[PDB]
């Protein structure tokens, strides 16, 4: 993270350093601070034409009316002031329904800006990529802009992957079919203990973290199939350090 | 005819044209025109990139090759599969705005 | 994306109509920039949400493919080798050639004229030369249709894609039963249970 | 602020050393001697420690000369006190950058290396001329030195002038030296055409007016057609004993200044420096597309026709009518041609009559065709002479920055990036992809087809 | 294209016949009708292809969600992926500029 | 669901101003199209979102 943060914060910095576009464009800090350009260009960009409209002499004798009052008798001179008039209203329909048009953008953005710090920041979303790229979005945080927020998701990526024999189950003395009850684990044997020592650990599905299982996580199930494990009851002290054979115990 | 310019390193590093030939001694063809520039050279890396080409600082020209994604492994219900493990945990960007003024 | 040579587009090249069009300032110019930035916008994004695995792509032809019981003939793009430039490429799947050849008027947007021809000059020029002669540029689709089904040919392979490595192919059935406890545990998957879903 | 040399004149004082002087109120730098490439920083910082200005600093402790990159930055960096490239001190390492491509710092024993920031505009003598106008109170400087010939580095307070002949291109034929009273007018009028006949860059356009031909625009940049293309330059400061028909048709006969195009001028532009040149009358007679002869005079009086403008009033005092008699045989007539305006800087006439006055078409009429000159400028008026630089002109597409409705930088368009960037509206333009024409023939010559 | 047709309330739509029929300033005067006609009916055409740029960003923002949460996996957002019911998965086929 | 005849609405119902109205071609079409074609999208989304 202080990685990242700090070398993000370079990219900041200056602009093509080092040549590090391999980060390019969206989702990288390059696309958002252009955007950012375009945002405060925008506004004084669209105020400016909209001023500099009016000088064109629409049609008429000059681009000012009182000329047209003075030089004229005052029937003609409204008569080429109406084209002024229209040229003039109608440059600020097409302005209005630009803004207009922006406004319906921006209030797009904020819905989802909105929705961005709802999923997003106030707690870790299970929606998978949602937070700005794909991954398991951690968390993100959030810093003031233009007319705008940056939202910086932090996103786990693995370095390495296990690659275990997950099982689909258990049937032990072939009578009791046993299955985790959790569909976001995995049942597997890996590691040293991945077949010289068959050590039964269970995991996230998302990622790897293993541990014992336990009868706590396992339920019966009406049919066996010939994918789950062939078992027996001692094995299942062995299977489970959990279970509990109540009939010896009697 | 109309014409591209790509105004890179504040340069014209190369033109995009209809016309076969320019003041370039290097040209490449493209499916729909011509490329001409001082490098026609295979641009591995894009400086700019516009539709599906790339053009280099030099006035190399390329195509831009489709970055691959972070693999998601598919669930399953038994047999073997890879469980992702050891994460480095990368902070991706996104700026929205808010309002306008 | 499209482009214009405004200038043209107004003047046509008129020296003293360009003249004149200078007073009217970057009205062009903005209009011009606002059309590249978008372009160029609409290509960076799009570039950026296509990404392509290829163990998918492997996993994404037919032969590859074990539709057991979910027969994707129609569904999965047929892959093989291009004699064009020795290549080997994956052909779009029957679905989208109905889709594309049925609904585009000319069957595949491969159609968009090289304005080389349109450099030509020597013979009439069509409508794609006759708007170019008006300075209206069609610029190419930023991301390949055929790149597009190849990368849903890597969506599909990631759908089965149940290792890091190519060695993780399970049969779709396997998929469809991690999806269904997903979304609920199932107390019996009879061959029957998984088969129906299937044939329906 | 030229170096001030490092014996001639009064000058001296020169640092040169790892003493690191530290001098307020600085407006020339220079190093005439890094000896190889040893050691020299400079923080150019605004002398109130301002950090809401770009602040400015150069590097280059490395003695590899050509690759001892003197690191430069005009950016919002630390304002280093003592001694660093970054060192201890305020503000981080980048907090606003503006200019920070570092130049490579390779120059020659006795090559110099300078740089002057003066009337909110940059000059940088980095092996090149570095011509900019942008805003800067950069008066603080903190420096470190290796000392190369007891004369490397000085700093500069005040201007010095220095006259160059330029016999030959180089360091040598120069003449140059501190020389001549007509510093500032004649440091401010000549230049050095380029081969191609344009103004070299770090013209500051001392009186230069932009030809607006109605109402001035104070502050912004303009794409225009203006005479910037430079013929014959001919730079006289305050001497014009000379009776001259200027014709159009023919490159101005005169002893063409820099590396002038010998170009038959369509227009012709003016940096005078002495006002009673128009006092002493018959400076502008005329013949026009008419064949119609035409003489101007300027005096307190308005009535040539009812009294005599024999003038009885010298040095002004009175702005004086210059009126324009029509010298035809059918028209004798003056036409009243301007109340003298308080102050003229610079004049420029075209072929076609564009009689143009300080950014304003006075007359702008048909087409003018000898433009002679009699300004009695004989004697010791030889000295009286406002003639001080004149310089035949073809127009010329450029884009204009100007601020305060005062010239501050040029750029012309026959450059394609150049013409890309006329074409744009900025001088500076983005990596991106841009319209362009096809290039049609340049030589015009189209034939007729019916 | 069809624009150039319409002689903006000029005499004509070509603007070298403007010029070979009128003295420089009339013809300019007239020429200006049309550059006018040129350049507002270009503006609209770029109000409106960016009308549709925005929208289809939306749209091409909404797939891209659908994919992550429904297609990479099934949602447990009800009636998302694609209206109502038990969504198992969903499955893309390529379209003209777009996604089945 | 509003939708206007372009042709009366402009030619005030008159064919000799419809000669010239042709001369625009689609301009007169386009608009009552693209009227149409959001008018019978919005009525077939909201009938299937009832
Ligand atoms: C204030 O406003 C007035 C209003 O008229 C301006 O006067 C005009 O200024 C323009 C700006 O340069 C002049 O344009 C020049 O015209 C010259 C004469 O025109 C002939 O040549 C052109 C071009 O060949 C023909 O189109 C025309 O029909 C004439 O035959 C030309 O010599 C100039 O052209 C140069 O470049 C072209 C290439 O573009 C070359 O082929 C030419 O050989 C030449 O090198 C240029 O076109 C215009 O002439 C002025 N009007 C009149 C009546 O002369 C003022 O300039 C303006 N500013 C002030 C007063 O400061
Ligand atoms: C077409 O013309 C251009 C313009 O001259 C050529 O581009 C440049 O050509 C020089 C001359 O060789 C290349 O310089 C070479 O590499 C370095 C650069 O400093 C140096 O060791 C020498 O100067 C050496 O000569 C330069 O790299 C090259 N730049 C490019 C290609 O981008 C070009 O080579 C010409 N030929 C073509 C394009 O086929
Ligand atoms: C966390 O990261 C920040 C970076 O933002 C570190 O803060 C920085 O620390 C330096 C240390 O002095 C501060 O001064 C700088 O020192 C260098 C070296 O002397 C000098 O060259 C610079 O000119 C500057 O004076 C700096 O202001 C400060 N902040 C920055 C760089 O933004 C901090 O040390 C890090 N801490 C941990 C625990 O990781
Ligand atoms: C044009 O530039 C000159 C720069 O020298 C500005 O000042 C004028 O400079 C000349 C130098 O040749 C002075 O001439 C000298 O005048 C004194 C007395 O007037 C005389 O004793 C000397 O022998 C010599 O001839 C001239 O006086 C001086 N002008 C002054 C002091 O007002 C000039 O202001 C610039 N003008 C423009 C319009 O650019
Ligand atoms: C250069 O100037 C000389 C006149 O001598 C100058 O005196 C000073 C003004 C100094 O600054 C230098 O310019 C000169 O030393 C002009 O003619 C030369 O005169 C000298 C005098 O003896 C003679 O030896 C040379 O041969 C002359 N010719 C030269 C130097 O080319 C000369 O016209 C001026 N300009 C040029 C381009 O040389
Ligand atoms: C666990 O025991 C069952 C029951 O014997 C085994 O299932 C048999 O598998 C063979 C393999 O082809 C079939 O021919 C038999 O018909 C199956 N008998 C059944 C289902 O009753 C199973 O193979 C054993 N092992 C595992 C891992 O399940
Ligand atoms: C040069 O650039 C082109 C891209 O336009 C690449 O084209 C290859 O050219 C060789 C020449 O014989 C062919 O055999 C290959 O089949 C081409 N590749 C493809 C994908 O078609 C080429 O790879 C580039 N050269 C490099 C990168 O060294
Ligand atoms: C981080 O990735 C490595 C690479 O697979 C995992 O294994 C390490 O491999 C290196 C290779 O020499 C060994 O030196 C280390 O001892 C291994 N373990 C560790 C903790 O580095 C490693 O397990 C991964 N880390 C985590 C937390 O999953
Ligand atoms: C799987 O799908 C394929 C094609 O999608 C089916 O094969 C086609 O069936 C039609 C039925 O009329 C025949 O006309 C075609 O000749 C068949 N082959 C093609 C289109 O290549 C097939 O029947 C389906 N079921 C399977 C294979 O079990
Ligand atoms: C995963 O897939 C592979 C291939 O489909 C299965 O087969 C093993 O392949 C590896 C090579 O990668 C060999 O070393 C093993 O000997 C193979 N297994 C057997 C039983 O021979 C593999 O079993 C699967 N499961 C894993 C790797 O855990
Ligand atoms: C910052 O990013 C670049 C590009 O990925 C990388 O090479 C560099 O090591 C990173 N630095 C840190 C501190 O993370
Ligand atoms: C002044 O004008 C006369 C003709 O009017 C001309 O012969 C002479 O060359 C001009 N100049 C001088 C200095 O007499
Ligand atoms: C113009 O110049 C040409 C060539 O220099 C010459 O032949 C012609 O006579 C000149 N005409 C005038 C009116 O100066
Ligand atoms: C004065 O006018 C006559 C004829 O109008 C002409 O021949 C003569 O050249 C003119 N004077 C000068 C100095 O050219
Ligand atoms: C001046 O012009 C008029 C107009 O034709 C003419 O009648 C008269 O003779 C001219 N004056 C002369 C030639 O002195």
């Amino acid at each position: 993270f202080n990685s990242a943060i700090g070398n993000i914060t370079s990219a900041f910095e200056s602009v093509k350093e080092a040549s590090s576009q391999t980060s390019r464009g969206l989702n990288t800090v390059a696309h958002a601070l252009t955007k950012v350009q375009e945002v405060v260009n925008s506004q004084g960009a669209a105020l400016t034409q909209l001023t500099v409209q009016l000088q064109h002499n629409f049609q008429a004798i000059s681009s000012s009316i009182d000329d047209i009052y003075s030089r004229l008798d005052p029937p003609s001179a409204d008569v080429q002031v109406d084209r002024l008039i229209t040229g003039r209203l109608s440059a600020l329909n097409a302005f209005v329904a630009q803004t207009l048009t922006k406004y319906t953008e921006v209030q797009a953005s904020r819905k989802l800006a909105q929705q961005k710090v709802n999923e997003c920041v106030k707690s870790q979303s299970q929606r998978y990529g949602f937070c700005g790229g794909d991954g398991e979005h951690i968390f993100s945080l959030v810093q003031a802009a233009p007319q705008g927020l940056l939202f910086l998701h932090t996103v786990l990526v693995p370095s390495d992957f296990v690659d275990v024999i997950a099982i689909a189950g258990l049937c032990v003395n072939d009578e009791i079919a046993l299955t985790l009850r959790e569909p976001g684990l995995v049942l597997f044997t890996h590691e040293l203990q991945n077949h010289t020592a068959t050590e039964y650990f269970v995991s996230s599905r998302r990622m790897f973290e293993p541990r014992k299982p336990t009868v706590s996580d396992f339920v019966q199930i009406e049919s066996c199939v010939v994918t789950y494990v062939n078992l027996t009851r001692d094995q299942l002290p062995d299977v489970i350090p959990d279970y509990i054979d109540v009939n010896k115990t009697r | 005819f109309s014409e591209q310019a790509a105004y890179v390193d504040d340069d014209i590093v190369g033109v995009i044209s209809s016309l076969s030939s320019s003041t370039f001694n290097s040209t490449r063809e493209l499916p729909g025109f011509f490329y001409h520039s001082n490098d026609g050279s295979n641009c591995t890396e894009p400086v700019l990139v516009y539709s599906n080409i790339g053009v280099c600082k030099s006035g190399s020209i390329g195509y831009v090759p489709s970055q691959s994604g972070q693999v998601k492994i598919a669930p399953t219900v038994t047999g073997n599969i890879s469980i992702p493990t050891n994460f480095s945990m990368s902070i991706r960007t996104e700026y929205l705005q808010l309002y306008n003024t | 994306p499209v482009s214009v040579d405004c200038a043209t587009y107004v003047c046509n090249g008129n020296s003293r109509c360009k003249q004149l069009l200078t007073q009217y300032t970057a009205a062009c110019k903005t209009i011009e920039s606002a059309l590249q930035l978008s372009a160029r916008l609409e290509s960076v994004e799009v570039n950026s949400m296509l990404t392509i695995s290829e163990e998918a792509l492997q996993l994404a032809t037919i032969s590859s493919f074990n539709g057991d019981g979910y027969n994707f003939t129609n569904v999965l793009g047929v892959s093989v080798y291009d004699p064009a430039r020795g290549r080997v490429v994956q052909k779009r799947s029957f679905i989208e050639d109905l889709l594309f050849n049925k609904v585009v008027t000319n069957g595949l947007g491969t159609v968009d004229e090289d304005y080389k021809r349109c450099s030509n000059g020597r013979s009439v020029a069509d409508l794609v030369c006759a708007q170019y002669y008006s300075g209206v540029m069609v610029l190419p689709g930023v991301v390949d249709a055929e790149k597009l089904h190849m990368y849903s040919a890597s969506l599909i392979g990631g759908m089965v894609l149940g290792g890091f490595t190519a060695a993780a192919a399970l049969p779709f059935s396997y998929a469809v039963q991690a999806r269904l406890n997903y979304l609920a545990l199932q107390t019996d998957v009879l061959q029957r249970n998984q088969q129906l879903l299937a044939e329906s | 602020y030229l170096p001030i040399g490092e014996n001639q004149g009064v000058n001296s004082t020169w640092y040169c050393a790892g003493q690191h002087p530290t001098a307020s109120g600085v407006h020339g730098i220079f190093v005439s001697h890094i000896r190889g490439g040893h050691g020299f920083e400079i923080g150019i910082s605004q002398e109130p420690f301002d950090p809401s200005g770009y602040q400015l600093y150069l590097h280059k402790a490395t003695n590899g000369n050509t690759n001892a990159t003197a690191r430069l930055r005009i950016c919002q960096f630390p304002s280093i006190k003592t001694l660093g490239p970054t060192a201890n001190n305020d503000v981080t390492i980048g907090r606003n950058c503006l200019f920070n491509k570092a130049i490579p710092a390779h120059m020659s024993e006795h090559s110099v290396v300078g740089i002057t920031w003066d009337n909110d505009r940059v000059t940088v003598f980095s092996d090149k001329i570095y011509y900019f106008y942008f805003k800067n109170d950069w008066s603080r400087v903190a420096t470190k030195c290796y000392n190369s010939g007891g004369c490397a580095m000085q700093y500069v307070y005040e201007p010095t002038y220095y006259m160059l002949n330029v016999t030959s291109a180089g360091e040598d034929g120069i003449s140059y030296q501190p020389c001549t009273a007509n510093c500032i007018g004649y440091a401010a009028n000549v230049f050095a055409t380029e081969p191609n006949g344009h103004i070299p860059e770090g013209f500051s356009f001392n009186n230069w007016f932009l030809l607006s031909n109605d109402s001035t625009l104070v502050h912004g940049k303009v794409v225009s057609n203006q005479p910037l293309l430079v013929n014959c330059l001919l730079a006289i400061p305050k001497i014009y004993g000379l009776g001259q028909f200027f014709s159009f048709n023919q490159t101005i006969d005169g002893v063409c200044n820099g590396a002038a195009v010998q170009r038959a001028p369509e227009a012709l532009r003016f940096n005078i420096n002495d006002t009673s040149v128009i006092l002493a009358e018959g400076s502008i007679v005329l013949h026009t597309a008419l064949g119609t002869n035409f003489s101007f005079v300027c005096s307190n009086s308005s009535n040539p026709h009812l009294a005599t403008f024999a003038i009885p009033l010298g040095a002004t005092q009175v702005p004086y009518y210059c009126f324009f008699k029509v010298d035809t045989y059918n028209s004798t007539v003056y036409k009243f041609l301007a109340v003298l305006p308080p102050t003229v800087r610079e004049i420029v006439i075209t072929k076609y009559g564009d009689v143009y006055v300080n950014g304003f078409g006075y007359l702008h009429l048909g087409l003018l065709d000898a433009v002679t000159i009699n300004f009695t400028g004989h004697g010791t008026d030889d000295d009286v002479s406002g003639f001080w630089t004149i310089a035949s002109t073809n127009f010329v597409d450029a884009l204009i920055e100007v601020q305060g409705t005062a010239i501050q930088r040029i750029l012309y368009c026959d450059d394609p990036v150049s013409q890309l960037k006329c074409s744009q509206v900025a001088f500076d333009l983005d990596d991106g992809f841009y319209p362009f024409s096809s290039r049609n023939l340049l030589s015009h010559e189209q034939p007729i087809s019916f």
